[PDB]
């Protein structure tokens, strides 16, 4: 593709400037805004103990030994469920 | 900022046959000292916990 | 001063000679090994005690010889000294980070010894796979020690290797093509590139196995849907490269020492070695499933596997026969280097001939985890890449050293090694096709005799290696210097004398274009 | 079993491994015939004080040194991928048993028709019978259906094993959360005897496998008492 | 006195030291997960940030103070850049492939499907997506800081520098903040195990090539770099687009084909 | 392509140029040694009398020599080349290694 | 807006890299980057060898293409030939 | 006669059956009588 732009002559830094500030800042600005507004926390889903998750082979080496490095007890349950 | 690049040249070309990690001054020297002596005794120390856990400890 | 030259230094040859005294020291911890494994098996019953010591073993013999024995001395030791000499460079191309290759390896062997000093040690063959290396079957420090011996060896290696290949790509003399540079720096850039994209997928897996041990990942449990069967996919994506990467630099040494006592100027065929070179080098990325053929793979892709392994015989053939073709008509000298590599030349074609036979995977399902593997590798190890280092060690001696070894001490060492070795493992052919598994302590009655013998030819190399200590003392005990070297018109690594000053090609070499 | 003194592969016990054995012997015979001519080569080039030190042109030669190796594999490939895909061919089998490796033992299970399930363990040096067999007899031999298609299914409940009968051909790595299927025909009755193939830990070196091969009604009778 | 090209290296420390950083970080790590202890690992990971800083220090004073980066040498730096690049290719590889080894072919245990029973992906058209647009403007703005640098422009190569390092960092940023609301861990299964430890990789790179980027800031703060000569900002972009495209590759295969 | 004639008047003209120096003497010697052949007598005759232009009266033995050395086991040729250059050596006043003694160990 | 500020290699290069640029601007290749052309290479037109000593290493190809390079060492003196192709090489200290 | 380390640059003496004629002389001073001999040398072989 030539995707649908179209500007040279001999590139330079005032070409790769206006893409920076006219396509890939306005893009990075448009998924920013996606993504804030859908964003709000989703309901956490009945905790049921399977087997192949909340994998216990060993106890972590910090912390009780049973929650994982970025535990966050709103969504992560432990093997037994989720915190009180 | 100005360029002082220049003095710094003058610094690491001066003709005192000292090694490029020794080159800037006295600062190079104690930042030597502390690596090497962090190495050297965190060494002796694995050599000493790997005397430890050569064991069993009940 | 003693610091800043040995523990601190930027110098090829002072490098290389860190690495070959590393890869000796390693090669005594690997014979005592062999060692304790033939004790175990030189008669039945239990000698040592059971499966695990005997194992622990096993794998540390490995490890030791493969690791820090064959790897430094070959590209750490012979390629450190030999290529910047061999292109007339005036050292590596990142002379300081070489060091740092080098000075990985005292701790990746300290961190292996501890892993058989802690707990029971990792009984788990030098393939290390789950879940008998995982946390359950293998708990405790052993396997994560191992691992982690591993990962540095690995770093040292791929450093080593982005050296090796930067240096020969870079720093030839401007006049010199790729195709004017000798086999032997061949041999270690094609050496380097398999270390290059083959550590870090073995890196990747003994990773996961790490996080298995440790962070309570599951890339090879079946409880999370992991699969074993991954592992031993990434460990070999890595371990066949590796066999290519143990013998490739010592087809480069043979091809240096068969041209050299053979009178010649040059190898017969240069463009058909670097060709075989390059064509074993590609081939061994994709043939590695043939470690795999019992695992219950699909009919189809052993037929691939079966194919593609085979076809590597055609270049190795090449270079085989080109070696045979520098002989041809040569005023040969019956030197003790020339009969390392004459001695190369049949056994490791015996190897690989049976390295044919296990290809056929119909063939390999009784012949996998018996000794006929067993029998296969080490006529390319012990008769293959050891006697390629033996060769260049009695060659390049005088010019590392300046001295000169006793020539007839050195063919007394020759005999001894070579009636040790094919009594070690000839044997061992029997003992596959008649069924003795791999990493047994002990055996059925029935395999007595050969198990005997083979412990008994064990004994002779142990006295070879000790011969060889002598050796190397009494030359540098009587300290005869050397004086004239012919042939240096074809060996520019001899044409700064003996040793070469510590600093060579500070002029570098003329060479025009027309 | 292996015999005292043994050189190549113990007798075919199946057609298949006798199909092994003549592609085995056609192998050998080309390895021999390789490793001797380039022992042979090696002398000759040694044993002459003639001399030609000047340049060889290499062109011609490497035609023959690439074409007949590369014919020389395909008369390997072709009888090995044949067996390889008659190994691979259906069947039919008339009868199911699953194999469970363990540290340190076998278990067998025969569920096509009853729930019968037993373990099978080394018998210790020191329990043997007069004339038993060291380190390969167990207590609960794998009794089989002799001149019949089996099919057997293999896994594993710890660490890796391997299910082997060199006499049969048969190699099958356990693998826990895999069920690895061969199959399995003895053209005699007897005893056939094999070895775990997969490092396992402590006691690999001790835990065999024993194959007891009669007639259908014994093996039904026998399977009717093991309930 | 030498008359080719290439670069004679002081004797120097720093091999050692980093060598034994290695040994310090790697029995501190077993220490850490066996015998309860950071106190290996810590002196470890300080004498290796030690290292590299007097390492990397010490190139910077045999090329920008001394002259040393002959274009001889220069062109060995860059294909060692590149080599190193490709051995971390690979190493990706490896994780890639296991990815797909498992997803393709999903045990019983999982449900016999991808992504598992119990598995809820993120949305990757939510915060992936938004990465994904980080990543790639900041390789835009990379390019840009390139052709200035060699236009011989300070303030804009500042400029899109240091737009390039706040995209970086805000990428990291938001893995953190995805890291600690994904409702899966580490320990869920092969899925967890995949996901976690290959964008983790992919994470900890990141922040290698922020620094690096950061290095190259105050290095052309401080006018290090001529209009021709800068090889440490070259290897930073190439290390930079190099983090990029595995992005791309963690994106689609991941949390897109993957979800 | 070459004749074996033409092969041996190539080198008879090399040694025979009037003029040609000691270090021509040699490389002609130890290049022609590395072929698969003995030379033939007409050759062995001009590199004599290139040694004797150049006053050289040890070389000349040397390459009577190195035409027994290149025929290996073949024990007849040179006893045959030595008969063939008898005019020659008896010209020139060259003695054989063996009148020399040299050929004894 | 497009401005300075970064310095060029004629301001700033130093050291080994910047006598390689000013050699090179000369034409000069005092550091051997460059490959020599042949002379014809007769006793009357030698390969003139610069040397900073009295002797180097010469490594001749003797024909294009050959993979085998014949390495000698150069004397300050009369020239010296190629052991395999006898072309003429010459020493020229300074 | 006696070769030296320090004389590895120099052309060298070789006994090789393949390199009859070496790079240098065995013996390359010569005393007042051997001066002769290599003068006598000049005239006819037969008169050695
Ligand atoms: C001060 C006493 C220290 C005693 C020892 C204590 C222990 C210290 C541990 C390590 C410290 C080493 C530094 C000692 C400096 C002494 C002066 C002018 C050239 O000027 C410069 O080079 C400026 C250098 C700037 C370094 C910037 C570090 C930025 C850290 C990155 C944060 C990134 C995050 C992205 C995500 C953010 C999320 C919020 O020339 C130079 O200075 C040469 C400088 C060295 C160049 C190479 C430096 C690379 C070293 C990298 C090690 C870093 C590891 C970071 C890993 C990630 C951890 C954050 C300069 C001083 C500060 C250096 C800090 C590094
Ligand atoms: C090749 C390595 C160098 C040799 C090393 C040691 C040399 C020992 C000889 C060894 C000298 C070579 C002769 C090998 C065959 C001898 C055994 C045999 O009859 O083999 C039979 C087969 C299986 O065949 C059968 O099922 C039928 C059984 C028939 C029984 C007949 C009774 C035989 C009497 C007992 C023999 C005792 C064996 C001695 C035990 C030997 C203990 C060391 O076993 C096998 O396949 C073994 C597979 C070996 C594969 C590697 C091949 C390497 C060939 C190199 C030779 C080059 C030139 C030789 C000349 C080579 C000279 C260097
Ligand atoms: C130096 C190391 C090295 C080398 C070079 C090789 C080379 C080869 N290997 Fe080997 N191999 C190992 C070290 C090596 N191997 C190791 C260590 C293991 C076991 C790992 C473990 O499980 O621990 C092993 C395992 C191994 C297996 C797995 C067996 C099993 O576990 O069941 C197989 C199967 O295909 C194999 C095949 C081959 C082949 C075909 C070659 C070929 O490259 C050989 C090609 C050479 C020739 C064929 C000889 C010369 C050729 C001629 C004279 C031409 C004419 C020949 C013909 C026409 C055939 N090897
Ligand atoms: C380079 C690799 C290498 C080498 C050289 C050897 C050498 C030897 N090996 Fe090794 N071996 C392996 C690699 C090697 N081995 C591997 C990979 C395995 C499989 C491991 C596993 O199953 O997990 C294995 C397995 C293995 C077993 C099978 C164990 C089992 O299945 O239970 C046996 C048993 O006999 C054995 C024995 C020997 C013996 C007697 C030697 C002897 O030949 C050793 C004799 C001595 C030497 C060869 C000299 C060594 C030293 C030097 C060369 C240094 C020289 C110094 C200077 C040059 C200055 N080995
Ligand atoms: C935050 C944005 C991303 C930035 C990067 C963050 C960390 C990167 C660190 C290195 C990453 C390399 C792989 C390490 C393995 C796991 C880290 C995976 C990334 C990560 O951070 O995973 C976290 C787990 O970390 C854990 O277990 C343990 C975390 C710390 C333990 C590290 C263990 C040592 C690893 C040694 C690897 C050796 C590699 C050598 C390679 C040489 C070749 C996930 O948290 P969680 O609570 O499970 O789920 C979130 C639920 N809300
Ligand atoms: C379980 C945890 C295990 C952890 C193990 C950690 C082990 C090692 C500790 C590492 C300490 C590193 C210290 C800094 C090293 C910088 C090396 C470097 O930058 O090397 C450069 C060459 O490599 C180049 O370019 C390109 C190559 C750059 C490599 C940078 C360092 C990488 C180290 C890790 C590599 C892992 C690869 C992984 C792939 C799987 C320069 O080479 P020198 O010879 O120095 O100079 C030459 C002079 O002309 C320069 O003026
Ligand atoms: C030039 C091409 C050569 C062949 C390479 C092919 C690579 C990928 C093939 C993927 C095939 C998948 C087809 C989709 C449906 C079947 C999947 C499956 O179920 O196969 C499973 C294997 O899966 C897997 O990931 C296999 C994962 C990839 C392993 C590839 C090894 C290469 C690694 C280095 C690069 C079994
Ligand atoms: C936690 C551990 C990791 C922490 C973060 C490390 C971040 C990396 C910082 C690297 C800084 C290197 C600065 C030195 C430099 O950039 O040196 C340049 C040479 O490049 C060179 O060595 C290039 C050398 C750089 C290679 C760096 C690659 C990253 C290595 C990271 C380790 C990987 C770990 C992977 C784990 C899976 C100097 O030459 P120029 O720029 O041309 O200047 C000369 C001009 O001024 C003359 O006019
Ligand atoms: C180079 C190879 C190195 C291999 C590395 C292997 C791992 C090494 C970490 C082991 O370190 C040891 O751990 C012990 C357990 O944490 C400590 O004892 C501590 O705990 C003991 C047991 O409770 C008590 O006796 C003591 O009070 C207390 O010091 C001990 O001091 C420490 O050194
Ligand atoms: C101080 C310097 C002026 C150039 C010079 O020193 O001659 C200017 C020019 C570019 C500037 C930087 C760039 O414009 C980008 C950044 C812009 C932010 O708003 C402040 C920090 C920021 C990082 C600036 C800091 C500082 O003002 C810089 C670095
Ligand atoms: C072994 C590897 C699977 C690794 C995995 O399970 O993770 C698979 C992936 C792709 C496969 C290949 C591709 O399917 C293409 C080929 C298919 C042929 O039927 C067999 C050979 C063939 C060349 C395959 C061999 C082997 O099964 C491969 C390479
Ligand atoms: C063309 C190339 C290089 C020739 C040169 O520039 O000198 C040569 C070197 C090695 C040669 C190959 C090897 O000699 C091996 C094979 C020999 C067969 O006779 C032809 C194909 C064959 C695969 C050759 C093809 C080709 O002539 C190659 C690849
Ligand atoms: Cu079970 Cu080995
Ligand atoms: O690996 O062969
Ligand atoms: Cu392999
Ligand atoms: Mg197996
Ligand atoms: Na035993
Ligand atoms: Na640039
Ligand atoms: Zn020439």
């Amino acid at each position: 593709a030539s995707a649908a732009k179209g500007d040279h002559g001999g590139t330079g830094a005032r070409t790769w400037r206006f893409l920076t500030f006219g396509l890939a800042l306005p893009s990075v600005a448009l998924c920013t805004l996606n993504s804030w507004l859908h964003s709000g926390h989703r309901e956490r889903p009945a905790f049921i103990p399977y087997h192949h998750l909340r994998i216990r082979t060993k106890p972590f080496s910090w912390g009780d030994g049973n929650h994982t490095f970025f535990h966050n007890p709103r969504v992560n349950p432990l093997p037994t469920g989720y915190e009180k | 900022f100005e360029n002082r690049v220049a003095e710094k040249q003058k610094l690491f070309q001066e003709d005192n046959g000292l090694p490029v990690h020794l080159k800037g001054g006295a600062t190079d020297n104690i930042l030597y000292r502390v690596t090497m002596t962090l190495c050297l005794g965190g060494t002796l120390y694995s050599l000493y916990c790997l005397g430890w856990a050569s064991f069993p400890h009940k | 001063m003693f610091i800043n030259r040995w523990l601190f230094s930027t110098n090829h040859k002072d490098i290389g000679t860190l690495y070959l005294l590393f890869g000796a020291w390693a090669g005594m911890v690997g014979t005592a090994l062999s060692l304790l494994i033939r004790a175990e098996l030189g008669q039945p019953g239990t000698l040592l005690g059971d499966d695990q010591i005997y194992n622990v073993v096993v794998t540390a013999h490995a490890f030791v010889m493969i690791f820090f024995m064959v790897m430094p001395i070959m590209i750490g030791g012979f390629g450190n000294w030999l290529v910047p000499l061999m292109i007339g460079a005036p050292d590596m191309a990142f002379p300081r980070m070489n060091n740092m290759s080098f000075w990985l390896l005292p701790p990746s062997f300290l961190l292996l010894l501890a892993s058989s000093m802690v707990e029971a040690g990792a009984g788990t063959g030098w393939t290390v796979y789950p879940p008998l290396a995982g946390n359950l079957a293998h708990a405790g420090a052993s396997v994560d020690l191992t691992i982690f011996s591993l990962h540095l060896a690995g770093v040292s290696s791929i450093l080593g290797a982005i050296n090796f290949i930067t240096t020969i790509i870079n720093m030839k003399p401007p006049a010199m093509s790729q195709y004017q540079t000798p086999l032997f720096v061949w041999s270690v850039m094609i050496t380097a590139v398999l270390l290059l994209l083959s550590l870090p997928v073995l890196a990747a897996g003994i990773t996961m196995l790490l996080t298995d041990r440790n962070l309570n990942t599951t890339f090879f449990d079946p409880a999370g849907g992991g699969d074993p069967i991954l592992y031993q996919h990434l460990f070999w994506f890595f371990g066949h490269p590796e066999v290519y990467i143990l013998i490739l630099p010592g087809f480069g040494m043979i091809s240096h020492i068969v041209t050299y006592y053979s009178g010649k100027k040059e190898p017969f065929g240069y463009m058909g070695m670097v060709w075989a070179m390059m064509s074993i080098g590609f081939l061994g990325f994709i043939v590695w499933a043939h470690h795999m053929f019992t695992v219950g793979m699909d009919v189809d892709t052993r037929a691939y596997f079966t194919s593609a392994t085979m076809i590597i015989a055609i270049p190795t053939g090449v270079k085989v026969f080109s070696w045979l073709a520098t002989l041809h008509g040569g005023n040969i000298k019956w030197s003790p280097a020339m009969m390392w590599a004459l001695g190369f030349i049949f056994l490791f074609t015996v190897g690989g001939l049976t390295g044919i036979v296990l290809a056929n995977s119909s063939l390999d399902i009784v012949l996998h985890d018996t000794y006929y593997v067993v029998a296969h590798f080490h006529y390319v190890l012990s008769m293959g890449a050891v006697f390629a280092i033996m060769g260049g060690f009695v060659h390049w001696f005088p010019l590392f050293s300046g001295y000169t070894l006793n020539d007839t001490w050195a063919k007394i060492h020759f005999a001894i090694m070579f009636v040790g070795v094919n009594m070690t493992f000839f044997p061992q052919h029997f003992l596959g096709l008649s069924g003795m598994p791999r990493r047994y302590s002990d055996y059925p009655d029935a395999y007595t005799m050969w198990n005997t013998i083979s412990s008994m030819g064990s004994f002779i190399s142990l006295t070879a290696v000790m011969l060889m200590v002598f050796i190397i003392w009494e030359a540098f005990a009587s300290k005869r210097e050397v004086l004239t070297v012919d042939l240096t018109t074809t060996n520019l690594e001899w044409l700064n004398g003996c040793p070469p000053p510590y600093h060579t090609f500070e002029e570098p070499t003329y060479v025009n274009l027309k | 079993m292996a015999y005292p003194m043994q050189l190549g592969f113990q007798d075919a016990t199946s057609p298949i491994m006798e199909e092994l054995l003549h592609f085995h012997d056609h192998t050998l015979m080309i390895v021999f015939l390789i490793s001797s001519l380039v022992l042979y080569i090696i002398s000759l080039m040694l044993t002459t004080k003639l001399t030609h030190t000047s340049t060889m042109d290499a062109q011609e030669v490497e035609t023959i040194w690439t074409i007949l190796p590369a014919i020389i594999l395909i008369l390997i490939a072709l009888p090995s991928l044949r067996i390889l895909y008659m190994m691979d061919e259906i069947n039919n089998p008339s009868l199911t048993v699953k194999t469970m490796g363990h540290q340190w033992y076998w278990s067998y299970e025969y569920t096509d028709y009853e729930d019968l399930s037993f373990d099978s363990y080394m018998i210790p040096t020191s329990e043997l019978k007069p004339g038993e067999l060291r380190l390969l007899e167990v207590d609960n031999r794998v009794v089989l259906p002799m001149e019949m298609t089996i099919r057997m299914l293999v896994s594993s409940e710890d660490v890796l094993h391997s299910w082997a009968v060199p006499s049969l051909g048969l190699k099958t790595d356990a693998i826990p959360g895999r069920l690895n299927q061969t199959t399995l025909m003895s053209s005699r009755p007897g005893l056939y005897y094999g070895q775990c193939s997969e490092i396992c830990g402590s006691n690999h070196s001790f835990m065999p496998i024993v194959l007891e091969l009669v007639p259908l009604k014994y093996f039904e009778k026998w399977s009717a008492s093991m309930l | 006195h030498q008359t080719h090209a290439y670069h004679m290296v002081n004797p120097s420390p720093w091999p050692l030291t980093g060598a034994l950083s290695a040994l310090l970080m790697t029995s501190g790590l077993t220490m850490w997960f066996h015998f309860n202890s950071m106190t290996l690992l810590m002196i470890g990971l300080t004498t290796n940030m030690l290292t590299m800083y007097q390492w990397w220090r010490d190139v910077i004073r045999e090329s920008t103070f001394q002259g040393h980066h002959t274009p001889a040498v220069q062109k060995g730096l860059r294909y060692g850049m590149i080599l190193f690049i490709i051995s971390e290719v690979l190493f990706f590889t490896g994780f890639f492939w296991a990815f797909y080894h498992s997803s393709l072919a999903p045990t019983p245990e999982l449900g016999g499907c991808w992504p598992p029973t119990g598995i809820h992906p993120l949305n990757p058209l939510e915060v992936p997506l938004l990465n994904t647009s980080v990543l790639l403007a900041s390789g835009v703005s990379i390019t840009w800081a390139h052709h200035s640098l060699m236009e011989g422009d300070r303030k804009h190569m500042l400029q899109a520098l240091f737009i390039t390092i706040t995209l970086g960092v805000y990428f990291t940023l938001l893995q953190a903040s995805e890291y600690y609301e994904a409702p899966f861990t580490i320990s869920d299964g092969v899925y967890g195990s995949t996901f976690f430890v290959a964008t983790g990789f992919h994470g900890l790179h990141v922040i290698i090539g922020s620094t690096f980027l950061i290095v190259c800031f105050f290095r052309q703060l401080k006018f290090h770099f001529t209009s021709n000569h800068h090889f440490g900002f070259e290897a930073a972009a190439w290390y930079w687009h190099f983090v990029d495209v595995v992005w791309l590759f963690l994106y689609v295969s991941i949390y897109w084909w993957g979800s | 392509h070459e004749t074996d004639e033409e092969f041996d008047a190539r080198w008879v003209t090399y040694f025979n140029k009037p003029d040609i120096d000691a270090w021509e003497l040699r490389k002609g010697m130890n290049t022609l040694v590395g072929y698969d052949l003995v030379p033939e007598p007409k050759i062995i005759d001009a590199a004599l009398r290139a040694c004797r232009r150049l006053n050289d009266f040890a070389s000349a033995v040397r390459i009577l020599e190195v035409v027994k050395d290149k025929a290996g086991p073949h024990k007849e040729i040179y006893p045959y080349v030595i008969q063939e250059l008898r005019p020659t050596l008896n010209e020139l006043g060259i003695s054989t290694p063996e009148e020399l003694g040299l050929d004894k160990v | 807006a497009s401005g300075g500020g970064v310095p060029t290699d004629e301001e700033q290069a130093t050291g080994l890299e910047r006598e390689v640029m000013l050699a090179a601007r000369k034409g000069q290749d005092p550091y051997n980057i460059l490959a020599p052309k042949a002379t014809s290479g007769t006793k009357e037109d030698p390969n003139l060898v610069p040397s900073i000593t009295n002797k180097r290493i010469v490594g001749c190809i003797c024909e294009e293409d050959n993979s085998t390079v014949i390495w000698f060492w150069l004397h300050k003196g009369e020239a010296q030939r190629c052991p395999s192709c006898g072309t003429h090489y010459k020493l020229v200290p300074h | 006669s006696v070769v030296k380390s320090e004389d590895y640059a120099l052309p060298s003496y070789v006994d090789r059956r393949d390199y009859p004629l070496p790079d240098v002389a065995h013996v390359k001073n010569l005393s007042a009588s051997q001066k002769a001999l290599k003068e006598k040398e000049k005239a006819s072989w037969s008169s050695l």
